[PDB]
């Protein structure tokens, strides 16, 4: 059948200033199919708290969704998102970048 | 093809009373409906179900319950029964295509204060004028049932023992001579030749649906339930 | 300026459970405002967005009907679809189903939708003149048919260019405030070197709505699409969108490049220029 | 608000 | 809105002329109407579509054309046959907004009646030997545009008209039932004044 790769992108809704509440996003798009598993990291930890958006899909049938937790970024914490889908042999890492 | 089954076909309640009327369909449909229709007018919606084990209300849910236990199945419930309930029920069903329904035979419910006014008929069969038979080579024999109440009732012909069709014309509805009491009539037509022959055997039936045997009945009188009611009479010279 | 809705449509045949999984969402443009989840507790119609919460328990009924009926209907294609394409029970496929309206900045219909797609491929959708369907193979012509012996397109219109049309202009006067408004991109450049003789510009676009923008990359002057890269438009969470594209240029010629910024809330198009 | 009629593949 | 109107009251026709029942409608969403029709103790039954182009769809010489402008959906045919007596339904099909449903008037009796060639009225007086002073009138191959009359007294009936067939060959004929307890009155007046 069809099956097509997931493009992720970790950020936060706001700039991020370190001691400052903000939001970390996992958004993960053009996947196929639908089920996948995302998990939002804090110093190789996994977050607990992380909700997520309403399985929704573009116009080319492609899948998205937005994972998010509440966070105060600070200078040292790392975070990441990691995400595994059939196309994945392995969870594939992605660390969050305010630098981008 | 698409076909609809509905029982009881007739039922006569009290106020108060519980009251379930049942329908069943095999056409692997999973749109189901309760419609009312009343005097022989309208057909108001009551309840209705989209997938075995849901029920949705219609334009007048007030006093009926619905269940849909499996998608062959719809029940509709009047848990306590009022006058304002008397009608005849339809239910239907239909696939997705549900512009078109397939309609069942319909139940006529009548919903009384007390049953003691339920009372079978009283047959009588009219003799042909001998005027008719000699001026049209043609007897009309008349069959006028009286004196019963609920009009949950059916007029047939007999004929040497046949049933016929032929020739019959009988009253659509029932007539009110009373509050509590209904007549019907009904016409059988055959030649001067055919009447004047004592073998022929003519007999009016009228079939009474009554009470069931749940039905509570007094030590009184006789329980008025369902019955056959024939006059009968032969050919003469 | 112009607006849609849109209803997107979900379901997953499980073979590992005793049922399929189903999903509903609804969106006025870039907006939800609604979900169904048939693996939820609730079994309701729910509110995603603020101006939704003003509509009467007729509506919330009403919707939960409807979109139980679609759930029912969808599961039942699974079936049907398998058996079409003679596919086995333990495999999980998907069916996708999307319709809906869009309307020009009048609030008059400008176009319908109404498609589907099985295992991430087009299956059946409806035609630009809204009377005919596309059915690419043989299973679908099977669903044309079907369709085409209950009317399906002429009913359909009655809902595209009525129902759809006038429930998105109600939904756009009660959220106002949300759905009419213009949030103008805020935007940036980021420089990073890559290697000695190379550096990437990052041009970003940040808290803007809707969510239609365009980024573009220019050399000279010159379009440079087939060496950009850039990012799906993302959400941020708080309504708004973020974007970014990016391009490699040899170091030392960062300013020959400029980033080009159009967005309705803009009322003219940016240009930036590292510095 | 969604459609009220429920055509089937 | 969401709403049918038909014809209302009993609709009599002479077999051979056109069929005409009226239907109209308001509706929210472009409209979707469709003819049932119910023979006396049979169950109600789709006749016909409004689809299919412009405003005509269609069954068995009914037709119906549906005109928009004028909200009107109304049943037609050209020959009114007597197999045509029935309750025919107007009913308008909601689904754009809300849950599929059929929304139907109340309906309109159609009577087809008979053409009598060479009627040969005469009113008769019955008997019923197992009562002994019980009898009854019979009215009995008439026009069928004559009025028979209801009755005016207590005690006393009148049926409607009915049509019998015999099948020797064509012998419609229509006939009316006059009964009571009433000491004494005879059939001489009973069916006075169409």
């Amino acid at each position: 059948m069809i099956q097509r790769t997931p493009k992720i992108q970790v950020y936060s809704r706001h700039p991020a200033e370190n001691g400052k509440s903000n939001f970390l996003n996992c958004y993960v798009s053009g996947f196929h199919p639908s089920d996948i598993e995302v998990d939002l990291l804090k110093n190789g930890e996994r977050i607990e708290k992380v909700e997520h958006s309403d399985l929704s899909f573009s116009k080319d049938w492609s899948f998205y969704l937005l994972y998010y937790t509440e966070f105060t970024p600070t200078e040292k914490d790392e975070y990441a998102c990691r995400v595994n889908h059939v196309t994945l042999s392995q969870p594939k890492i992605v660390k969050w970048d305010r630098d981008m | 093809e698409a076909a609809v089954t509905q029982s009881p076909r007739s039922k006569v309640a009290v106020t108060g009373g519980k009251v379930t009327l049942s329908c069943h369909q095999t056409n692997n449909h999973d749109y189901m409906y309760w419609y009312r229709q009343d005097t022989g007018h309208g057909l108001r919606l009551i309840h209705y179900s989209y997938v075995a084990d849901s029920t949705e209300k219609g334009d007048i849910p007030d006093g009926y319950k619905a269940s849909r236990p499996s998608q062959e199945n719809f029940s509709l419930i009047l848990e306590l029964a009022s006058l304002s309930q008397t009608a005849v029920y339809f239910c239907a069903s239909s696939d997705w295509v549900s512009y078109e329904q397939y309609f069942g035979p319909g139940t006529r419910l009548t919903v009384l204060e007390d049953l003691r006014n339920v009372t079978p008929p009283k047959v009588s069969l009219f003799e042909p004028s001998k005027a008719e038979i000699a001026n049209k080579q043609k007897a009309t024999l008349v069959c006028l049932a009286r004196g019963f109440f609920p009009d949950h009732v059916e007029l047939s012909w007999w004929v040497n023992g046949k049933e016929v069709h032929s020739g019959v014309s009988t009253d659509p509805q029932a007539y009110k001579e009373s509050n509590y009491s209904y007549a019907l009539s009904s016409r059988l037509r055959v030649s001067a030749t055919f009447w004047h022959n004592p073998r022929n055997h003519f007999r009016c039936q009228v079939q009474f649906h009554g009470l069931s045997e749940e039905d509570k009945w007094p030590e009184g009188s006789p329980k008025p339930v369902t019955q056959n009611i024939s006059a009968e009479a032969w050919g003469r010279a | 300026g112009s607006h849609s809705m849109r209803y997107f449509f979900t379901s997953v045949s499980r073979p590992g459970r005793g049922e399929p999984r189903f999903i509903a969402v609804g969106y006025v443009d870039d907006t939800q405002f609604v979900r169904f989840d048939s693996d939820a507790a609730s079994q309701r119609m729910e509110p995603r967005a603020p101006w939704i919460e003003q509509e009467g328990p007729e509506y919330w009924d009403g919707e939960t009907r409807k979109v139980k009926a679609h759930s029912q209907t969808h599961r039942v294609d699974l079936g049907t679809l398998r058996g079409y394409y003679n596919q086995s029970e333990a495999g999980s496929h998907t069916v996708q189903r999307m319709y809906g309206c869009d309307v020009g900045s009048d609030w008059r219909f400008l176009r319908g939708y109404h498609q589907y797609a099985y295992d991430g491929k087009d299956y059946i959708a409806l035609k630009e003149d809204l009377r005919s369907w596309t059915a690419a193979d043989m299973a679908a012509q099977t669903t044309k048919h079907k369709w085409e012996a209950a009317h399906v397109a002429e009913q359909l219109r009655a809902y595209l260019e009525g129902t759809c049309v006038e429930w998105l202009r109600r939904y756009l006067e009660n959220g106002k405030e949300t759905l009419q408004r213009t949030d103008a991109p805020k935007t940036h450049m980021t420089h990073h070197a890559v290697s000695d003789h190379e550096a990437t510009l990052r041009c970003w676009a940040l808290s803007f709505y809707p969510a239609e923008i365009t980024l573009t990359w220019q050399r000279d002057g010159e379009d440079q699409t087939q060496d950009t890269e850039l990012v799906e438009t993302r959400p941020a969470g708080d309504g708004t969108f973020q974007k970014w594209a990016a391009v490699v240029v040899p170091s030392g010629q960062e300013q020959r490049y400029t980033c080009h910024v159009q967005h309705e809330g803009l009322p003219k198009p940016l240009t930036l220029r590292w510095e | 608000a969604l459609w009220g009629f429920f055509p089937v593949l | 809105m969401d709403s049918v109107t038909q014809t209302e009251g009993l609709v009599t026709l002479t077999e051979g002329l056109p069929v005409m029942l009226n239907c109209t409608y308001q509706s929210t969403y472009s409209p979707f109407l469709f003819w049932y029709v119910q023979h006396l103790n049979e169950a109600p039954k789709l006749l016909l579509k409004s689809f299919t182009d412009n405003k005509r769809p269609e069954h068995q010489g009914f037709h119906a054309t549906l005109h928009k402008s004028s909200s009107s959906f109304h049943l037609q045919k050209s020959s009114a046959q007597l197999s045509d007596s029935a309750l025919y339904y107007c009913a308008l099909f909601l689904a754009s907004s809300s849950f599929s449903k059929l929304v139907f008037g109340q309906g309109t009796s159609l009577s087809v009646v008979p053409n009598i060639q060479n009627p040969e009225p005469a009113v008769y007086q019955l008997k019923d030997p197992r009562s002994q002073d019980s009898t009854l009138c019979l009215f009995t191959d008439f026009d069928s545009q004559i009025n028979v009359p209801k009755t005016m007294e207590s005690g006393t009936f009148i049926t409607d008209k009915t049509v019998l067939d015999m099948k020797a060959m064509d012998s419609k004929s229509n006939g009316a039932i006059a009964w009571s307890n009433q000491t004494s009155f005879t059939c001489q007046d009973i069916f006075k004044e169409t």
